[PDB]
RNA sequence: GAGUACGGUAGAGGGUGGUGGAAUUUCCUGUGUAGCGGUGAAAUGCGUAGAUAUAGGAAGGAACACCAGUGGCGAAGGCGACCACCUGGACUGAUACUGACACUGAGGUGCGAAAGCGUGGGGAGCAAACAGGAUUAGAUACCCUGGUAGUCCACGCCGUAAACGAUGUCGACUAGCCGUUGGGAUCCUUGAGAUCUUAGUGGCGCAGCUAACGCGAUAAGUCGACCGCCUGGGGAGUACGGCCGCAAGGUUAAAACUCAAAUGAAUUGACGGGGGCCCGCACAAGCGGUGGAGCAUGUGGUUUAAUUCGAAGCAACGCGAAGA
C-alpha cells in the first residue's frame, strides 16, 4: 500500500561487478530496489555505469508510489557507477540533500584474500 | 566523503563537489588497496620504491 | 598507420535536375563505369516516382535519403582486451552515402522486373518509411541503443 | 682507550595485565522482493523455506586505517592502537672518580623469521591438503566457489632462510656538496633563521681501488689486531659414521666416477605474449574477386616405354618455355 514517506534514504550498493540501489526510510525501512543484473545487464554490462543508472532510475519511480521527494544519497563501495546511479536520481523527480560515501574502511582489521595470479 | 547541498544550485555542482571531498579523503585508494592482501615483501618493497621516487 | 589527407574528389551536378546530390546516387548506382547506361535508370525512375504521385521527384529523393540515413551506428572498437562495439554518431558526410548504398543494394535484391522501375519502386516506399532500407536503418539504430553501456568514444 | 657517579632526551626495545574504534563473520528481529555472488565470459555456490540490500541488537576472534617518514629502537631474528606496572640499552652536558681495567676470539654458551612438531586452549578472516566449477588436446595448476591443518594464546621443541648491505668485529687517517632523526654550543635573545659539533640515517662526488659493474668518512681507499671461510664444474652439502632432535630433520662431512670446462662483468647483434615514437591496401571504410560451376595453363601424385630436366613458403606452381 501507500506508506506515504515523505524523506527517504537512497543506499546505492557499489560493486565491482554489479551495484544494487535500494530507497529507504530515515529509520531503514526499504521500499524499492533494482540492480544492474536485474535490469537485462549481464557479464561485461553488468559492470557499466549506464546499468548502475538504469537500476537508480527502475528503482527510482518505484519508489515515488510512496509519494518521496526528499531523500540522503549514500553510496557505498568502489565500482563504475558509484556516481552515474546518482545522476539517475536527479533525471526522475527527486531533490537530494545531501550525498555520502558510507564505504566501510577497515583499520587494518581482516586479512584480505591473496593477490590474483590472472 | 560527506557533502550537504545548498539553496539555489544546480545538482551537477554538487556531484563535482561530492568525489572532489571523496578523492581529498582518499576513498577509492583505500579500498583499492585493501582489496587483495599484501605480502610484508610486497609492501615494504613498493614504499622503498616510494621513497627512491620521491627523492 | 597513416599521415595522408587522403584526397577531396567534387562531383558535377546532375545535367537533367541540377542537383549534386543525384551526382553521388548515380555515382554509388554505378557498374563498371557505365555512366549513361545508370543515368538512363534514375531518370526513368524518377519518371516513374512523378507518373505515380507527388510532385517533383527530385524532392522525394530528398524525403528518401533522411528515412534510410542512420543516425548512429556502432564499430568494433578494443579497449580491454575484448571488442566493445561503441556506438558512434554518423558524419553528415557519411549519413547521405549510406543512404545512398543501402536504396541501391535492397532495390537491387527485389524481385520487380527492372532496375528502373526496382529504385523507383523503393524510392516511394522508403520515402514513406516501410521499406527494407527503412528495415534496415532501424535494426542498426537497434543495434544501439542497447549497447549504450560503452560510451567511451 | 675502557668504565663509573649526576641531570635530561627520543624511541614499534622487551615482558605482564587491562581498555578502545573501524571492519569482517555468525546468529536474532523489522522492512522488502527476484535475484545475489563470481568471472574475460561462465559455472559450482547462495536464494521464493524470502537471499543480497537496508535498519536495530548480540557473540566472538584477529590485526591495529589516518599519523607513517631511504623515520625510530634492537646484537641479529625483529618490534607499529591506547594506558598502567616491571625492565634493558642508546644519545646528550659538565664536573667528579678508577687508571689500560682493552680488542678479538678456536672450543663453549645464549638468542634466533616463517614453516613445522608436542600438550592444552581458541578460532572471525585468510588458507597448504581436500572437494566441486571452469579453461585446456590434457590441467593433479593459474581463475571461481567452499574448506581442514595452520595462522592466534601459554608452556616446551626445532635451529633453518636470498637469516642479504650476498660486505665479520674493533681502532686510526683521507676533498667536498645536498637532505633527514635525537641532542649540544654560538650568532638572533629575535618573533625566528643562520654557523659549528656529535651519535645515527640517505643521495651525488675529487682522489684512491676495482675485471667491470660500482664503492667512495655508513669504503669495496691507506693501514693495524684477531677470527671465520675458499682452492675447477658435476657427483654433493650427498653417502657413511658421530653429536643433537619426538619427528621432520639439523650439524660435522667424503670417495669412486665423469667433464674440459662451469663462472663473473661488460660489448655488438638478435629476440620479448617489455616500453616510447613513426610508416606501408598492414589494419579500418568501401570497389571487385578467389575458394562453389564449366573451360585454359602449370605443379604434386599416379601410370607409362618415356610420361625429358630444372624451379619448391612468402621469394616454385600461365616458372626456364617470347608459343612439343
Amino acid at each position: 500500500v501507500k506508506k506515504t514517506v515523505v524523506d527517504g534514504i537512497a543506499h546505492i550498493h557499489a560493486s565491482f561487478n554489479n551495484t544494487i540501489v535500494t530507497i529507504t526510510d530515515r529509520q531503514g525501512n526499504a521500499l524499492s530496489w533494482a540492480t544492474s543484473g536485474g535490469s537485462g545487464f549481464r557479464g561485461s554490462r553488468k559492470s557499466t555505469p549506464f546499468a548502475a543508472q538504469v537500476a537508480a532510475e527502475r528503482a527510482g519511480q518505484a519508489a515515488l508510489e510512496y509519494g518521496l521527494k526528499n531523500l540522503d544519497v549514500n553510496v557505498k563501495g568502489p565500482g563504475p557507477g558509484r556516481e552515474s546511479a546518482v545522476r539517475a536520481l536527479n533525471a526522475c523527480g527527486y531533490k537530494i540533500a545531501s550525498i555520502t560515501d558510507v564505504t566501510p574502511i577497515p583499520h587494518n582489521g581482516c586479512r584480505p584474500p591473496k593477490k590474483r595470479r590472472v | 566523503p560527506a557533502v550537504k547541498v545548498k539553496e539555489n544550485e544546480p545538482f551537477d555542482v554538487a556531484l563535482r563537489r561530492f568525489k572532489r571531498s571523496c578523492e581529498k579523503a582518499g576513498v577509492l585508494a583505500e579500498v583499492r588497496s585493501r582489496e587483495f592482501y599484501e605480502k610484508p615483501t610486497a609492501e615494504r618493497k613498493r614504499k622503498a620504491a616510494a621513497a627512491v621516487k620521491r627523492h | 598507420p597513416r599521415r595522408r589527407v587522403a584526397a577531396k574528389r567534387e562531383v558535377l551536378a546532375d545535367p537533367k535536375y541540377g542537383s549534386q546530390i543525384l551526382a553521388k546516387f548515380m555515382n554509388h548506382v554505378m557498374e563498371s563505369g557505365k555512366k549513361a547506361v545508370a543515368e538512363r535508370i534514375v531518370y526513368g525512375a524518377l519518371d516513374k516516382v512523378k507518373e505515380r504521385g507527388k510532385a517533383d521527384p527530385l524532392e522525394t529523393f530528398e524525403k528518401a535519403l533522411d528515412a534510410i540515413a542512420p543516425l548512429v551506428e556502432v564499430k568494433s572498437r578494443r579497449v580491454g582486451g575484448a571488442t566493445y562495439q561503441v556506438p558512434v554518431e554518423v558524419r553528415p558526410s557519411r549519413r547521405n552515402a549510406l543512404a545512398m548504398r543501402w536504396l541501391v543494394d535492397f532495390a537491387r535484391k527485389r524481385g520487380e522486373k527492372s532496375m528502373a522501375l526496382r529504385l523507383a519502386g523503393e524510392l516511394l516506399d522508403a520515402a514513406e518509411g516501410k521499406g527494407a532500407a527503412v528495415k534496415k536503418r532501424e535494426d542498426v539504430h537497434r543495434m544501439a541503443e542497447a549497447n549504450k553501456a560503452f560510451s567511451h568514444y
